[PDB]
């Protein structure tokens, strides 16, 4: 079983920059190698075959090099829609194997979110449960703290955060923080607020 | 055109036995090698094996030698993927792909296999209107308590694409909770009619939720 070492695991560059991804096989596969691109919740798409051949519809800025056991994918002029994970696959012999992939992200400029707190709905309240979703949209970098304040203090109840993958268009990230609560626990306190690091938005 | 249709999301109990299908159209599978690939949440691609429909010959990545069994029916242009003694380790997305011999030029849309004891459950869909508030207007939809994955979410049945964000589902309990946000200009929200469409095939659930203040 020919093993494939792909490198690096993850990386970032600013638009225009060029990134090089590599894969090395445990033995000479004679250029029987191919690269793939896979975007979020999507199936993979062939990028190169026979180490150096571009696939149909594929741009010029994507090129393949190497021979023997060493191979590389180079993407010269980086585009925001290039955010994805790339995999190499070797068919020097069966069984064929994939590299562990490289997660590529775009390194843009800092950007503050656009927060939007939302009050639980009636139909939800119709059932003994309430949720307070907060949206932090289009920001960068990806890392960010989210704090909730029931009235004025911080008390335990329940917080859930979910991040989207990087944006193809603006290269930002978005996140949703949802404060969970029981209907009756909600019908008490009055000033709910979600903060981001600060930035605040709330409602009574 | 060359297509590959895969069977629907499947939820089964631990220890069961499944057999997913990949049906070709536009070409004859007798002519290619078909492959099966597994991909767990936010993880990599892993080949299981391949088959040559002509003679029925197969080869498996050793990791799957005792878990999978690939078959094909030249008559029906269909390739199958059988997984036995199911465990949660087997919960993931499964793909079939055509191998021209230089690359994989066609991929199936993939089949979501969930191995669990939980019961199928439709989601509740609660609209999320501002309720307070102005150039922009952001509103969302809240899909709570469904199982298994996945659900799809659209607005106006497809109309309005940009300014859309659907966050990945997380397990809030025995079930999944997911949210989606839309961002239309001020003048719209009011006058216009903004609705979110939810589809939870696993429970043949379709829902449209008109946003209201």
């Amino acid at each position: 079983d020919i093993k494939m070492t792909q490198s690096p695991s993850s990386m970032s560059a600013s638009l225009g920059e060029s990134v090089t991804i590599t894969c090395k096989a445990s033995r000479d596969i004679k250029s029987y190698l191919s690269w793939y691109q896979q975007k979020p919740w999507k199936s993979p798409k062939t990028l190169i075959y026979y180490a150096t051949s571009l696939a149909d519809g594929v741009p010029s800025r994507f090129s393949g090099s190497g021979s023997g056991q060493d191979y590389s994918l180079t993407i010269s002029s980086l585009e925001s829609d290039d955010t994805a994970t790339y995999y190499c696959l070797q068919h020097g012999e069966s069984p064929f194997t994939f590299g562990s992939g490289t997660k590529l992200e775009l390194k843009r400029a800092d950007a503050a979110p656009t927060v939007s707190i939302f009050p639980p709905s009636s139909e939800q309240l119709t059932s003994g449960g309430a949720s307070v979703v907060c949206f932090l949209n289009n920001f960068y970098p990806k890392d960010i703290n989210v704090k909730w304040k029931i009235d004025g203090s911080e008390r335990q109840n329940g917080v859930l955060n979910s991040w989207t993958d990087q944006d193809s268009k603006d290269s930002t990230y978005s996140m949703s923080s949802t404060l969970t609560l029981t209907k009756d626990e909600y019908e008490r306190h009055n000033s709910y607020t979600c903060e981001a690091t600060p930035i605040v938005k709330s409602f009574n | 055109e060359v297509q590959l249709q895969q069977s629907g999301a499947e939820l089964v109990r631990p220890g069961a036995l499944v057999k997913l299908s990949c049906k070709a159209s536009g070409f004859n599978i007798k002519d290619y090698y078909m492959h099966w690939v597994k991909q767990r949440p936010e993880q990599g691609l892993e080949l299981i094996g391949w088959i040559d429909p002509e003679n029925g010959n197969t080869i498996y990545d050793p990791k799957f030698q005792d878990k999978a069994s690939i078959t094909a029916d030249t008559s029906s242009n269909t390739a199958y993927l059988q997984l036995s003694s199911l465990t949660s380790e087997d919960t993931a997305v499964y793909y079939c792909a055509r191998d021209t011999a230089a690359y994989f030029d066609y991929w199936g849309q993939g089949t979501t296999l969930t191995v669990s004891s939980a019961k199928t459950t439709p989601p509740s869909v609660y609209p999320l209107a501002p309720g307070s508030a102005n150039s922009m207007v952001t509103l969302g939809c809240l899909v709570k308590g469904y199982f298994p994955e996945p659900v799809t979410v659209t607005w106006n049945s497809g109309s309005l694409s940009s300014g859309v964000h659907t966050f990945p589902a997380v397990l809030q309990s025995d079930l999944y909770t997911l949210s989606s946000s839309v961002t239309v200009p001020s003048s719209t929200w009011p006058s216009e009619t903004v609705t979110c469409n939810v589809a939870h095939p696993a429970s043949s659930t379709k829902v449209d939720k008109k946003k209201i203040p």
